[PDB]
């Protein structure tokens, strides 16, 4: 299957290793995944079902 | 934009349908006797059906006789062969000059093979081996697959064997050809690219077009291409090998016995219709630096049933043949190979046809030239030389251009005579001074 | 001994593994680096016996040429511990 | 059909009788009577092959005929007979010394004849069923070969089953195989089997399909010249040399050798020794030392007839400060024969020219030929026969087929002689560059 | 920068010319000769414009006035990949090449081709890496964590990658580039970690990088001929390279520049001494210059009026009158006191030289009765004599000792022709005994 971004929907070529969320690039890394807030990043992760926290 | 060489603004001798010579047409100006004879020597070319013609151009140094080989280069056209050559070349140190010699005579003969291309491009969905052992696999099922469809080939075991060589596996693009057998990966398919995050695999994408594509083409070859095909002293030509051999190999006497089975190879093709022989040109300039020797091979050589036509050109007067002590000769030509060859004569020119030499070199390199100084061009070129006005037009273009100009004017051409010097200046010069200039 | 040992000039090309491909097949060629050396016994036995590939069979081995001794196998000398006597003259007296 | 029009292409051998007294004109050789007689007396002691070693000297003066009279005894010796034609200047190698290259072209003219007896079976494959042995020890087989009209079974052993397994041979593959000898041989893949694989091999090549009866019964006869044979029993892979070129100056034992078993190979009657004819073209163009080594050479049991031309007067030899006659020295004239030509008459040039006419297919008229006659006399007849076909083309482009006096007049002003171009020079020195490097390029002063 | 000590044409840093071309009096290290500097700069634009192609010219006067130092204004102004071959005369004379050949080589070698070429590279700095070894080694699978000074990921490896990372052991802290394509990794070097050190790279990883190539249509025509590798390039056994290669090479590179994948670039050839060519050298290179693909040659001599090579007459500047008259002239004329003593004194500022006035001045003398390359040769050596009497600063002393322990020219001549007999002379006589 083709990986995507998960906030933005385009190319996710790379994947943060702390909350497992697939961003872009860096704009959107610095701006979105590192100032993001605890307990939405399985919101995110809803989306593409691997909402892992049960 | 075009570079511009010596011989750019001729394009060919500029004759009429009926043989006769328009003064200013081709590139040429004046020659007309010259101009016609080299119209009859490239009819007699075309003609297809003589061997061993030769021609000798006499005249002055800035003539015209590079200018009339050029001309005679593009009035054959691409399609017959041409093999221009400076006689100072023949002399080798890994073969001897005759067998260099006899190499450019084989050089200036070209064949003509129709053959077609026919391709398969995609993507291996399937490779299924089938064995049918009687260990060995009898023959392989491959589907390939691009844009507009998929199609299935059935493959002997060679081409498995290249398959295997070139480690294809499910889901890389290759390049197979027909006839050729030819197998090359272009790499891992796009729809594969998110196996994994990161390996060392190029996914080039699918191509867009169909899976199978043929065409036709010409391949124009010579007969030296052909005994330099098949006389290696280290075998191995086919394989691609981007670093060479342990054992470089050597240029060698190749022998007349190969030379007849070419031949004969070469005749049972074309007598089937497969090939067609197209005659060429070996162009010989500076003719006058050839030893007796080759001279001696070249006697010997121009009897031959599939030599070329052969242009020499050579500017000295009686001049002692090279490798002789004692034998003074026209041209440098010894007398008994003056008796096979053909001589057409060079006239010099004068001042209005230099000038429309000189703003026909200014029209084709795109400088604007003013009218006074065309004729302070002209004036001087008729002092000093031709081709010192034809290379200092370059530096009159170059000083009005920094002085943000594009039309050169006087001031500009007495700036580029003062800066840039002539050979008599500069040994009027030379000869007054005591302390090596 | 040779003073400097270097390697082939490595060919690099941007963007293509083909290229990869390639220059790893030409220096590693395994017919030739297969000729060059040996098979290790072992092999021999569980390819000879075991699998049952007859004798002719096996690729061409042991064409590398035998040099001169022992001492002639590589360019890396060890220091001899003789010599540490003999390198200085106090100690060897 | 690659062969083009040549200068000396009308020549088809020396018009003679069976009396050894020649025609005015026959087979293309017109006149030189006394010189055709001597190089048909030459021609029947090299087609007796008694006599070896014979030195023979062509002398004239240039565009006379000595070339021409040597193709022509070619001509006339027929195919089966070896012919060496090499100039003076082929000798001179940078790999390999003079007096092996004389070697080389001794033992290039002279060959032996050997008869074949060939059984071959020239037919498609339709099925290899082997019957394996339990011990592997003498395989059979059973093939099935089939041309178009006939088809049988054949029983092979071990090793032509090793031979059609070290050649990759399948069904529908096209192969002869000989009965006495064992040969094997892979033509390709039958026409008939093209359609089974979309794509082709990289060496599969298609050959078509057999007529006629399976096996075959042919006599074929091979002449080998001696150089091939020094070539093949010099190196282990030899018949690449033959090929490249690339000798390398093969020793003597090697020949000694072969000239020992050649002799005892005709005592017992496998082979025949065929002599042949060198033909060494401007022989005054060679170093003494080539002299030298030819007196020498010619002494051998196996040497061929030498046939040397020369157009050269009492020059210097080359390699020396000495004038000699011929150009040569007087130990190789001592060994000699001189065969001497003269020029021609105004008649043998018309009949030259006219036959150098019909073989270049150019229609000449009456009035043209006397016009390229006169031509012919005053300067030479080889600027005379170059002016021919330039006339010819000079017509064609002028929508006539036969040449007038008006083609050839344009083409004698186009095209000069070696006169007219001395005369044009010497009138004009300034311009050329003479011999000390001086010229004057300016057109005005 | 490269290995470079100090050399005789160091001080130069081009032609010191303005945007009209107007030579400076003394500008980039390059003083005098105002009249060659302008048509070197000519030749200059000549080059740069790039639609000019086979132009031979000529730098001939007297020794030690300027014409290898014009030829080096040239190529160090000429810049960079834009070619430049410079031969002595005495090169092509080979046992193993024919001159002609040669030549060519020559020739081809400063013709470049500029190809654009755009290519994916990962250059981070690697946080962790983890792989986990199979129950045998079947498959390997593991995780890598990569970062920089904006970015972090974590990426998933297959087996080539976890086989190429294994092969240069790739440990934690460690700034490598990953080539995707080709799976090539470099070490670049180990990051600022305390515990050869290079700072961690920017954010963007994945970023398109664009290279210019710049190669020479000799390293084609050498690859392009299948019986000779790219190693000839460097062992330089390349053995005379066919025309037929050559004349595919020329048409493919025509055709790339009328396609648009390539840009030609034309360059300068320089040939020190090209009076020791012989006459068949001068006809090739009267023959080969007509070529479209070919460069502008520069030939530097000095001989005049002297005998050709090869053949038995004398013709102007050791060259023939057809070469002559193929080539424009640039004539370099001698230095006056002023233009010498400015040279000497940028010199002395090049080899760090603090030196006296009045010492200058003797120098200066010394190299206008001598020539200047005695005077240039007599600095440095001044300079060690200045410090073997721990004198930081050159007097004029140390330049009376150098004058009188290193002899020039003509003192040398004045002294062998007095005492002829101890020496050997054309007959190969001497008297080495000194007394009776
Ligand atoms: N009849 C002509 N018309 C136009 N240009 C000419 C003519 N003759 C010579 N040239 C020019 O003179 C230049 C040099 O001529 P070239 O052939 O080198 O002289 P040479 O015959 O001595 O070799 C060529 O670039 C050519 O363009
Ligand atoms: N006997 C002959 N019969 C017919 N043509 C001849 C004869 N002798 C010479 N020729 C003509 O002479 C030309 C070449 O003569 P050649 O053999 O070169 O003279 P030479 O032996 O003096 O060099 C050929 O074109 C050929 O047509
Ligand atoms: N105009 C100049 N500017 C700077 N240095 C110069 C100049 N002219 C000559 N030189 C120096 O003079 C020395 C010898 O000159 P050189 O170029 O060898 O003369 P030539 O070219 O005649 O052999 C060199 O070290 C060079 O740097």
């Amino acid at each position: 299957a083709k990986k995507y971004c998960d906030v933005t929907g385009l190319k996710g070529f790379y994947k943060s290793p702390t909350n497992n969320i697939r961003y872009h690039n860096a704009e959107i890394y610095q701006l979105i995944v590192k100032p993001m807030a605890p307990g939405v990043d399985q919101e995110y992760l809803k989306l593409r079902g691997a909402n892992f926290v049960l | 934009v075009t570079r511009t060489a010596a011989h750019t603004h001729i394009k060919g001798l500029g004759l009429d349908e009926s043989g006769v010579a328009k003064r200013v047409e081709g590139g040429f100006v004046g020659q007309i006797e010259a101009r016609e004879a080299c119209g009859v020597i490239v009819d007699l070319i075309k003609a297809k059906k003589m061997s061993g013609r030769a021609i000798l151009l006499a005249g002055g140094p800035s003539t015209g006789k590079t200018a009339l080989a050029l001309a005679i280069s593009q009035e054959l056209g691409p399609k017959v062969p041409f093999c221009p050559l400076v006689g100072s070349e023949l002399y080798s140190v890994e073969v001897k000059k005759t067998e260099t010699l006899m190499e450019n005579f084989r050089r200036a003969i070209g064949l003509r093979i129709k053959e077609t291309k026919e391709v398969y491009e995609g993507e291996v969905t399937e490779l299924t081996p089938e064995d049918a052992e009687n260990k060995t696999i009898s023959h392989v099922i491959v589907g390939l697959k691009s844009a507009k469809g998929t199609k299935t080939l059935r493959l002997d075991p060679t081409i498995y064997e290249s398959i295997q060589r070139e480690k294809v596996s499910i889901g890389d693009v290759i390049y197979i050809e027909a006839n050729t057998g030819a197998v090359k990966r272009v790499g891992r398919s796009d729809a594969y690219a998110t196996e994994f995050d990161l390996e060392t695999e190029e996914y080039v994408p699918l191509p867009k077009g169909e899976v199978h594509k043929k065409k036709e083409i010409v391949q124009d070859v010579t007969l030296h291409d052909l005994d330099v095909a098949n006389a290696r002293p280290q075998g191995g030509q086919d394989v691609i090998s981007m670093m060479g051999q342990l054992l470089k190999p050597k240029k060698t006497e190749i022998t007349e016995k190969l030379r007849q089975e070419v031949n004969k190879v070469v005749a049972k093709y074309i007598d089937q219709g497969v090939a067609e022989l197209i005659p060429g040109v070996l162009f010989i300039d500076e003719v006058n630096m050839l030893d007796i020797e080759i001279f001696t091979y070249l006697n010997k050589a121009l009897e031959s049933n599939i030599a070329p036509v052969v242009v020499l050109a050579s500017n000295r007067g009686m001049t002692t043949v090279r490798g002789t002590e004692d034998v003074i000769s026209p041209h440098g030509v010894p007398p008994d190979l003056i008796d096979r060859l053909l001589i057409v004569r060079t006239l010099p020119y004068d001042k209005d046809e230099i000038r429309t030499i000189i703003e026909r070199r200014a029209t084709v390199e795109r400088l604007q030239v003013e009218s006074s100084a065309l004729d302070l061009l002209a004036t001087m070129g008729t002092e000093t030389s031709l081709r010192y006005a034809l290379q200092l037009l370059a530096p009159c273009g170059i000083l009005a251009q920094t002085s943000n100009r594009k039309e050169i004017v006087v001031n500009d051409v007495n700036e580029a005579k003062l800066l840039f010097l002539d050979a008599k200046r500069s040994t009027k010069i030379l000869e007054t001074s005591a302390n090596y200039l | 001994h040779p003073n400097v040992s270097a390697p082939p000039v490595t060919i690099e090309v941007l963007g293509s593994s083909h290229v990869t491909n390639s220059i790893n097949n030409e220096l590693f060629d395994p017919l030739i680096s297969q000729a060059l050396s040996d098979i290790p016994a072992i092999t021999q036995y569980n390819m000879h016996v075991k699998k049952g590939i007859p004798v002719e069979d096996f690729p061409k081995t042991g064409l590398f040429p035998e040099p001169l001794n022992k001492n002639f196998s590589s360019n890396i000398s060890m220091p001899s511990m003789d010599r540490f006597i003999t390198e200085s003259a106090k100690l060897r007296k | 059909s690659l062969s083009l029009i040549a200068a000396h292409s009308h020549i088809t051998g020396l018009g003679l009788d069976e009396n050894l007294q020649p025609r005015p004109t026959s087979e293309g050789m017109v006149g030189q009577l006394q010189a055709r007689r001597a190089a048909g007396v030459i021609l029947k002691m090299v087609q007796n092959g008694t006599i070896a070693g014979r030195a023979v000297l062509v002398a004239g003066p240039p565009s006379t005929g000595k070339t021409a009279l040597a193709m022509g005894v070619s001509q006339s010796l027929g195919k089966d007979v070896p012919f060496t034609a090499i100039a003076g200047s082929e000798i001179f190698s940078l790999e390999l010394s003079k007096t092996e290259a004389l070697t080389q072209a001794f033992r290039k003219s002279i060959g032996i004849k050997i008869k074949e007896e060939t059984e071959l079976i020239e037919g498609e494959v339709v099925e290899i069923q082997i019957d394996r042995s339990i011990t592997g020890g003498h395989k059979q087989g059973k093939l099935t070969i089939k041309t178009t009209d006939m088809e049988t079974i054949y029983e092979l052993g071990n090793k032509m089953i090793d031979g059609l397994t070290k050649e990759k041979v399948l069904a529908g593959d096209v192969i002869s195989i000989d009965k006495a000898s064992g040969k094997i041989t892979k033509l390709g893949r039958s026409f008939a089997r093209s359609r089974d694989y979309d794509a082709m091999g990289a060496d599969t090549r298609f050959v078509q399909c057999p007529e006629g009866e399976l096996q075959k019964r042919k006599t074929v006869v091979h002449t080998v010249s001696l150089h091939e044979i020094d070539v093949i029993n010099s190196r282990t892979q030899g018949f690449l040399a033959l090929f490249t070129g690339d000798t390398g100056e093969i020793r003597s034992e090697v020949r000694d050798q072969i000239n020992t078993k050649v002799a005892e190979w005709k005592e017992e009657g496998k082979a025949e020794i065929v002599p042949g004819v060198l033909f060494i073209d401007e022989v005054h163009m060679l170093d003494i030392e080539c002299f030298s080594f030819i007196n020498r050479a010619l002494e051998d049991e196996f040497a061929p007839i030498v046939m040397m031309a020369t157009n050269r007067g009492v020059s210097k030899t080359r390699g020396t400060n000495y004038k000699s006659p011929h150009g040569l020295p007087l130990d190789l004239l001592d060994r000699s024969i001189i065969i001497t030509t003269k020029s021609y008459n105004e008649q043998e040039i018309k009949t030259i020219l006219s036959i150098r006419a019909q073989e270049e297919e150019v229609e000449l008229s009456s009035d043209a030929l006397d016009l390229l006659t006169k031509t012919g006399v005053e300067t030479s007849l080889r600027y005379s026969s170059n002016l021919i076909s330039v006339a010819q083309q000079i017509a064609m482009k002028r929508k006539n087929n036969t040449v007038e006096v008006e083609d050839v007049k344009r083409a004698y002003l186009l095209f000069l002689d070696s006169a007219r171009s001395v005369k044009y020079v010497q009138e004009n020195e300034s311009q050329y560059i003479d011999d000390q490097g001086n010229v004057q390029i300016s057109i005005a002063k």
